[PDB]
């Protein structure tokens, strides 16, 4: 039965376990032998399973952690407002928004790091900030910058309370194991409470604050003199005068009447000319919508009033003939396991991150957020590689629960037990199928590269020559175009105008959005990605089905799931454990998201982001090369590599001198984490032996005896490191060029 | 307004949703519908002056559904014709 | 042996009757003893009913009392005002008292921490509040075992309750007029937002034209 | 307390809080003797 | 031990057993856990205590003979402006030199009870103090108050010191928050307050949505 489970003062509230470091581990707690010691106390700090074997300790560490976690977001954010309410030029932005620079961070005077405080604009110096937050204030119809401030005050409540809730959840009232194992209570109130009300919600502050202010702001209306919210919300006629079906006042939604609330809830599509954004109405209607769904989907689940569904009864009747019990098993799994549940989440969240990063490009939701060209390519990249980390990190945990959390005797037969069963043949696929998409994409590229470099243009893959035109994307824009005449017909405009159409939106004098263009290049570059994926999925679901036992180690469940090897035997067990998986996944993950993101950035300077005049010629930021330059590999290192980075480079002197060198520091941490990557550990050791013997001479020796780090923390230092370097380069690069041709 | 084609879609709509639901021919607190779709009885545990077995649970279900399908139905007949 | 609104299997477990409005209306299993934590559990449920019922009693007859003594004719006009009109929200309206309304609210702040963290007080540790001085009259607060009930020469000066069984039923009657004034402080909330007029004008609208004048007719805000 | 000057005399804390010092003693000193390639004697 | 707390119902900390001059049990923080740390903050409170009852009685008391025509002191915040017969910085560092001597004696009078008692130059003068933080003598209690006998007595011409000293330092912190916000002197401030204390108060200047 679904009931609220508490124990009270179950931690006393002291400082005792803080003086002791390694408290949480039996094997920590006794003390530092050698300096091994001190990376383990970080290293296990939140491996909470590793503690106890408790599953109700363990959800309460769970729990608090979450806390935790939500009271540093809410210092973040409210650090971000505070920001954009004092060190920002916010409504010298708002009153001209095209040719004034965001900017929300401003340096000290010290070393001649001043420079850095640019001419932005609107008499203001500062750095020129990327995240889009101006839009966002824009958006939610903030006008001054004391909004800005009560919403930061409100961030540290906030930040505040949660901090005292995670403290009260775990040493005050602390839930019990039947409370976190309520899955289809916690299912009900985060579809019907959580989403569908706070969609709700923003729906409501959307048709009551955002659009009346946004539609006076796009007639010109200067925003000292925009009523405030509270004046829409009061003076009802005010805000009729802007949507007259305000005046039938909630009739139409009670008498089912709802076509008369067509003035601010509309389905048009496309983007507003004024501002290049989504229109806000179709904003409303659709977060209005989602809330009725959510709300719907949430009475699903039974909890105690019968009427429903057991999660359990719908899982143990979906099996079949060409699988055993199928979904048998697995509710045990989901509800007594915390990683199979993290690697879920973690997976769908990283997609659905990589989801984020598509969709907002392709329909810009928020005001002059398009023709801010370097705002659009930091979000897209951002969101890319949190989603590449996200999903990698649902690889890991999957199989931390194969290792630690996998029990056989309760998974027979079923969906569990058959996929680690041919496990052989779903590698040995898709290790075939990664062979084959790296040959028929990166071999096409090196075909092109060599009948360039012999003179044999028209041998190459390209529009002049054969042509591989991706014929299946093309018809689905084509199909997409046409939706409004025959297949939705209530629709204005396609869901893009990335689809087709002929339409251009030119905010100011730059370009919005315009139809995308696909051919040979835009073939071989998907092909690429789905290269790159497959070769990644390949990596991570090869650890995660052969966690357990392989051939090679039969017993590698004994081993664990962060082992450096099993030895030198069997030819050399070097990086067989799950976590080396993982740590590979890391290297092809960064290459599959480097890809993405050059593929968008180069495509995006090209064939879309540019300037368009009077007459109404538009030219392009690159020059549209990309159909002919990107099918060679020399193309890349001359056209985008070579060419884009002539600004970073170029940067020193100025307010972008900053990006430079870190664009450089970027350069050296990557280097430096290659040593990491390539040295052992033997040699570090006997290199330490000499260095203690040189302590040792002068009696200065430390006891906490120095060891060079483990194998395993050799590999993470390097894949740390590397990922860093590579991933602030390309952040200083991107960031550059951007504010420099934008 | 009481007379008008809304009004009478949605009582109607409710009124056969809560009347299936009274008379065993919806599933229910204590009426669960089981993988072949026949109605099992369970013993939800809650109390209810209904003889039959209709609960104050039961009644906003029913509501509820019959609300949706007639708000379905009403804006159905209305884009249509 | 009572009535029963909406009760359980799992809520007649353990609700029996000794609490005053006990009928057994437990649907969420709010006061389910086995789970019992910080604020949810037997012992502060009933007491913070008891507590908000109180207010709203105060409420109820206070946010409409200044409307009908004005209408009647015993009281300025201009101090006869609907409750969201009282400075309350001053959006909505404002009356210049002699004093800010925030520095109002500090006073009322220190006013009303100086009772209520002696109530707390006297509700975690019982019969604190009638050792250390205070002004001299701390005997007087002293309270009962109940938390709710202390009955002292101050909060019990007509000195009601003298047997038990009086004693218990008018608990009884406290209970179901402090339910039915949160209530009606929720009406007045909704009806205040839905209407924009006192909820006195509201009875008066529905009394004068019945059927034209409801919830049906008047969810056109204005 | 005593658990508590444990805690701050840790070595990260104390690494923090003494860096913290000798960085602010830098930066104002670059704030009053700036931009300076020989020593003055 | 039964003794009048800063928060009637709760417990007192088991380190703050009413021993100490001006104990209430108020300690949420548990900052006073450390018995050595704890004399250390008895200490400080003390001299702190002593220091803002001189800063409240040189800030108000000059501002209320000034108001009242009697002096013409230059309203205590900027009177660190006001020119003198040598330098601010010199004044400090002569200040320095000055309280070395008497602030490292009374360290070592903490950190060494008993000692520092003696007058280097007449040792024949010597100080009759036992407690730290109560120096006595005659330079320091020429009129003898310090040494009664009683225990419980002295305890009570103790604990008005620490309490006449809290209230001094709210006071001045008081008196730098009013002038930093309401560039006013304190006694104006105090009159504003009496000429309508429903309406000069704080929110006289904080403005906010509604009045
Ligand atoms: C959480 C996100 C976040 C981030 C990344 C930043 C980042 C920044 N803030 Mg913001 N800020 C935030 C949240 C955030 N803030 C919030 C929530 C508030 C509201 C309280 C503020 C209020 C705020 C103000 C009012 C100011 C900043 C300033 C700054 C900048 C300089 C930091 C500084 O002064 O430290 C300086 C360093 C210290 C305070 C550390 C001192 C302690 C060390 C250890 C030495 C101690 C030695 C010894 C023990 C004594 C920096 C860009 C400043 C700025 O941009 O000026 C132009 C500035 O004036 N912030
Ligand atoms: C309508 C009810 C409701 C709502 C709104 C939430 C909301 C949330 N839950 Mg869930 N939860 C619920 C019911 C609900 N829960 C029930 C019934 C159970 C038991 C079965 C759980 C068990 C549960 C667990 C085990 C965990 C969560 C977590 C979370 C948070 C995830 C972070 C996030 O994206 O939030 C985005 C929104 C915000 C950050 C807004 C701030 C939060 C506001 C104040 C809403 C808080 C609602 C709260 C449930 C009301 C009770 C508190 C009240 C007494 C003051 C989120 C705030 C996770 C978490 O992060 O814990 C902290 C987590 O680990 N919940
Ligand atoms: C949770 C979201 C939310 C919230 C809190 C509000 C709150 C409000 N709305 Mg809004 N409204 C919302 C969502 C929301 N609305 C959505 C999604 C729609 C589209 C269907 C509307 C359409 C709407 C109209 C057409 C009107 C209101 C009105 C009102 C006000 C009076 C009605 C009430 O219950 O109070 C109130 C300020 C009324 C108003 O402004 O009266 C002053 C009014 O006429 N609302
Ligand atoms: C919801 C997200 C989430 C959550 C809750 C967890 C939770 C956990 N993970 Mg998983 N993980 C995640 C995402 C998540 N992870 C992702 C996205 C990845 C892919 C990278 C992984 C990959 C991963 C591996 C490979 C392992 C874990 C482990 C763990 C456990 C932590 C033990 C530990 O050593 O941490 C303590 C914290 C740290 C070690 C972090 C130290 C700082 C990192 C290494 C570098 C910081 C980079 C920084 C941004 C650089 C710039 C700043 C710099 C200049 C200062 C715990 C169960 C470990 C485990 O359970 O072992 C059995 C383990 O082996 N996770
Ligand atoms: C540019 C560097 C580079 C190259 C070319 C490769 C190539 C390859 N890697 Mg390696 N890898 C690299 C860097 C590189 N890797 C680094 C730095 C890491 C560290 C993270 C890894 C980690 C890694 C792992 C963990 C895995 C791979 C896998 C693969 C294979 C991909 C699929 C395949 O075989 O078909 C595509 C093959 C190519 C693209 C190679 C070039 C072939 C060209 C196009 C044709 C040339 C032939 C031509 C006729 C000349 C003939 C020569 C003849 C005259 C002698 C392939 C062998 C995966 C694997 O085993 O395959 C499924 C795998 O699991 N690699
Ligand atoms: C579709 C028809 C229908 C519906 C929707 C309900 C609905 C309800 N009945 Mg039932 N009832 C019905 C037919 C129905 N009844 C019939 C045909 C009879 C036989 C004459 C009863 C006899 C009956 C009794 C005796 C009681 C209910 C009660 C209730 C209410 C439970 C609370 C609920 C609103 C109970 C009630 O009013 O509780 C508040 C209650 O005591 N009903
Ligand atoms: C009298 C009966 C009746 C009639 C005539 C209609 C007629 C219609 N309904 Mg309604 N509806 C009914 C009953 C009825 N419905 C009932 C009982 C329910 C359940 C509560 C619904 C729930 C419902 C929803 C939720 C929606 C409709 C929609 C529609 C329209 C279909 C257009 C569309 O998208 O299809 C073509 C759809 C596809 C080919 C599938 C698209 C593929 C995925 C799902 C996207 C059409 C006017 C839709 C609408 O109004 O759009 C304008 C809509 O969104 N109906
Ligand atoms: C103490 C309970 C109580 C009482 C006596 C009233 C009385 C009244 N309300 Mg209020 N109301 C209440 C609670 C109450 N309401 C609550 C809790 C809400 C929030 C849901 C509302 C929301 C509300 C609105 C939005 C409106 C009224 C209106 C009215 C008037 C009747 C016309 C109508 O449409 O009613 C509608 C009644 C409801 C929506 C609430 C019904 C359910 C509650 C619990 C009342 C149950 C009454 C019950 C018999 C107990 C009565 C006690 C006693 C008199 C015997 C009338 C003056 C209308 C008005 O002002 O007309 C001009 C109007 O527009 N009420
Ligand atoms: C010895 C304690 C003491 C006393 C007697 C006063 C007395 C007064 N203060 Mg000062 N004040 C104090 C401490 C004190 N304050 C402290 C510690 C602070 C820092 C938070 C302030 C900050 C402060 C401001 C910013 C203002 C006053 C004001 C006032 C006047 C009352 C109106 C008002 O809004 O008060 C507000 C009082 C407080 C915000 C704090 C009072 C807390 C003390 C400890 C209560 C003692 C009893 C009055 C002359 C106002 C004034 O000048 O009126 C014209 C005014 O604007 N005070
Ligand atoms: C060519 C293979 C086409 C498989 C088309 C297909 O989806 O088959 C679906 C096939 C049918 O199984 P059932 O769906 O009947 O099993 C019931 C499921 O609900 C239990 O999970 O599932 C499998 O046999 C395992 C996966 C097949 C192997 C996938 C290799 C590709």
């Amino acid at each position: 039965e679904v009931k609220i489970m508490v124990e009270k003062d179950p931690v006393k509230t002291s400082f005792e376990k803080w003086a002791k470091p390694g408290h949480f581990s039996r094997t920590l707690a006794k003390g530092p032998n050698t300096t091994t010691w001190i990376w383990n106390l970080h290293a296990d700090a939140h491996d909470f399973d590793s503690h106890t074997n408790d599953l109700e300790e363990i959800s309460r560490k769970v729990f608090s952690a979450h806390f935790g976690q939500l009271a540093v977001i809410f210092i973040w954010l409210s650090g971000m407002y505070f920001h954009g309410a004092r060190f920002s030029n916010y409504e010298a932005w708002l009153s001209d928004p095209t040719h004034i620079k965001p900017s929300a961070q401003v340096v000290w005077p010290i070393v001649g790091q001043k420079i850095l405080n640019g001419d932005v604009g609107g008499g203001f110096q500062g750095i020129q900030i990327t995240s889009g937050f101006f839009q966002l204030w824009r958006a939610s119809g903030i006008t001054s910058e004391l909004q800005l401030y009560t919403t930061a005050i409100g961030g540290l409540i906030f930040a505040a309370l949660m901090l005292f809730a995670g403290w009260f959840h775990y040493h005050k009232a602390a839930p019990k194991l039947a409370w976190f194992q309520n899955v289809e209570s916690m299912l009900n109130h985060h579809l019907a409470g959580l989403l569908g009300l706070g969609s709700l919600a923003w729906a409501g502050h959307q048709v009551h604050v955002s659009l009346p202010i946004n539609r006076l702001l796009d007639a010109g209306v200067d925003p000292k003199e925009i009523p405030l919210p509270h004046e829409f919300i009061l003076n009802r006629d005010l805000l009729a005068q802007l949507y007259p079906s305000f005046s039938k006042g909630l009739t139409p939604f009670f008498t089912l009447n709802w076509s008369e609330y067509s003035d601010f809830l509309t389905f048009r599509g496309g983007l507003n000319p004024v501002t290049g954004g989504l229109w806000l109405t179709d904003t409303a209607h659709h977060h209005l919508a989602i809330a009725v769904l959510f709300l719907v989907a949430g009475h699903m689940y039974r909890t105690n009033f019968g009427i429903g569904h057991s999660m359990k009864e719908i899982l143990e009747a979906h099996k079949g003939p060409f699988t055993g019990e199928g979904h048998k098993g697995l509710y045990e799994i989901l509800t007594t396991s915390w990683h199979a549940q993290l690697a879920i989440n973690l997976a769908m969240l990283g997609s659905l991150t990589i989801i984020v990063a598509h969709h907002m490009y392709a329909m810009p939701p928020y005001p002059y957020l398009a023709t801010d060209y370097a705002t659009q390519l930091s979000l897209f990249t951002h969101h890319m590689w949190i989603g590449g980390f996200l999903v990698v990190g649902a690889a890991a945990h999957a199989a931390i629960f194969m290792v630690r959390d996998y029990d056989p005797t309760t998974q027979y037969n079923n969906l569990l037990d058959r996929v680690l069963r041919h496990r052989d043949a779903i590698i040995s696929h898709l290790n075939w199928v990664c062979i084959f998409l790296g040959f028929h994409s990166f071999g096409l590229y090196i075909h092109n590269d060599t009948m360039s470099a012999l003179g044999r243009p028209q041998d190459m893959f390209s529009d002049t020559a054969i042509q591989l035109q991706p014929v299946f994307a093309q018809w689905i824009q084509n199909t997409h175009a046409l939706a409004p005449s025959l297949t939705a017909p209530n629709a204005t405009a396609s869901t893009s105008l990335t689809w087709g159409g002929g339409d251009l939106v030119a905010v100011g004098g730059k370009v919005a959005l315009l139809p995308i263009p696909l051919g040979t290049a835009d073939f071989l570059v998907h092909h690429i990605h789905a290269f790159t994926i497959h070769v990644t999925v390949l990596i991570l679901l090869k650890g995660v089905l052969f966690a357990r036992s392989s051939r090679l180690i039969p017993d590698k469940a004994n081993l664990g799931f962060r082992f450096p090897c099993d030895g030198p035997g069997r030819g050399g067990t070097c990086q067989v454990s799950a976590w080396d998986h993982v740590f590979l996944g890391l290297f092809w993950m960064y290459n599959a998201i480097s890809v993405v993101i050059f593929h968008f950035s180069w495509k995006m300077q090209s064939d879309v982001w540019g300037s368009i005049s009077d007459q109404g010629v538009v030219t392009h930021i690159t020059g549209g090369n990309f159909a002919q330059s990107s099918i060679t590999i020399n193309g890349w290192l001359r056209d985008f590599l070579w060419a884009q980075a002539s600004q970073v480079i170029q940067s020193y002197g100025s307010s972008l001198s900053a990006y430079g060198l870190l664009f450089l520091g970027a350069h050296f941490v990557w280097a430096f984490s290659l040593m990491f990557l390539f040295s052992g550990r033997g040699y570090w050791q006997e290199l330490i032996e000499s260095i203690v013997w040189a302590h040792n001479k002068l009696k200065v020796a430390p006891a906490i005896q120095p060891r060079a780090l483990s194998i395993v923390q050799g590999r993470a230092v390097g894949v740390a490191h590397y990922l860093l370097g590579g991933i602030a380069t390309t952040w200083a690069f991107f960031l550059a060029r951007i504010i420099s041709v934008g | 307004y009481i007379g008008s084609s809304t009004n009478l879609i949605m009582v109607a709509s409710t009124t056969l949703m809560l009347f299936a639901g009274r008379f065993g021919l919806a599933p229910s607190a204590n009426r669960k519908s089981t993988a072949g779709l026949k109605l099992v009885d369970r013993d939800s545990g809650l109390q209810t002056g209904d003889p039959a077995g209709f609960t104050a649970t039961d009644t906003l279900a029913c509501g509820a559904l019959g609300h949706v399908i007639g708000v379905g139905i009403v804006l159905g007949l209305k884009a249509t014709a | 042996k009572r009535s029963l609104i909406f009760a359980s299997k799992q809520s007649l477990s353990y609700l029996d009757g000794t609490l005053p409005g006990d009928y057994g209306f437990d649907p969420l299993g709010l006061m389910d003893p086995e789970g019992a934590g910080g604020f949810i559990d037997p012992q502060w449920l009933p007491y913070a009913e008891i507590i908000n019922g109180r207010f709203a009693m105060l409420g109820a007859a206070g946010a409409i009392a200044p409307e009908v003594l004005g209408r009647i004719g015993l009281i300025p006009q201009e101090t006869a005002i609907p409750w969201f009109q009282s400075g309350v929200i001053p959006p909505v309206g404002n009356y210049s008292y002699w004093a800010d309304p925030y520095t109002l609210f500090v006073l009322e702040m220190a006013l009303m921490g100086f009772a209520e963290h002696r109530r707390a007080q006297d509700y975690y540790k019982p019969g604190s509040m009638g050792k250390q001085y205070f002004l001299g009259l701390e005997k007087f607060l002293g309270g009962s075992g109940n938390p709710a009930y202390p009955g002292g020469p101050i909060f019990n000066f007509l000195g009601f309750g003298k047997n038990e069984k009086e004693l218990q039923e008018l608990k009884v009657k406290e209970v179901k007029n402090g339910r039915l004034a949160m209530m009606a402080v929720l009406g007045y909330f909704t009806q205040a937002i839905f209407t924009g007029v006192g909820p006195f004008q509201n009875l008066l609208d529905h009394l004068a034209d019945p059927v034209h004048n409801n919830v049906l007719t008047n969810l056109k805000i204005h | 307390m005593q658990d508590v000057k444990t805690y701050l005399s840790t070595a990260p804390v104390l690494a923090t809080l003494w860096f913290g010092f000798l960085a602010g003693l830098l930066i104002e000193i670059n704030r009053f003797f700036p931009d300076a390639l020989v020593l003055p004697l | 031990n039964d003794r009048p707390l800063w928060f009637p119902g709760s417990q007192p900390p088991e380190w703050l057993d009413g021993s100490l001059p001006g104990d209430f049990g108020f300690d949420p923080l548990g900052l006073g856990s450390d018995p050595e740390l704890l004399k250390w903050f008895v200490q400080a409170e003390l001299v702190h205590c002593r220091w803002a009852m001189l800063g409240a009685a040189g800030i108000f008391i000059p501002e209320a003979l000034t108001k009242a025509g009697i002096l013409n002191t230059p309203s205590w915040t900027v009177a660190g402006d006001q020119q003198y017969f040598t330098d601010a910085t010199t004044l400090f560092v002569i200040e320095i030199i000055l309280f070395a001597w008497a602030e490292g004696r009374r360290w070592a009078d903490i950190i060494n009870p008993g000692c520092v008692n003696v007058d280097p130059v007449f040792p024949n003068n010597k100080l009759t103090g036992t407690d730290v933080g109560y120096p006595g003598g005659l330079w320091f209690d020429p009129l003898g108050w310090g040494q009664t006998g009683d225990a419980a007595k002295l305890k009570d011409l103790r604990t008005r010191e620490i309490k006449n000293g809290r209230l001094a330092m709210l006071a001045v912190l008081g008196a730098v928050v009013q002038a930093n916000y309401t560039h006013t002197g304190p006694i104006d401030n105090l009159l504003a307050h009496l000429a309508d204390p429903g309406h000069n108060t704080i929110f006289a200047l904080s403005n906010l949505v509604g009045k």
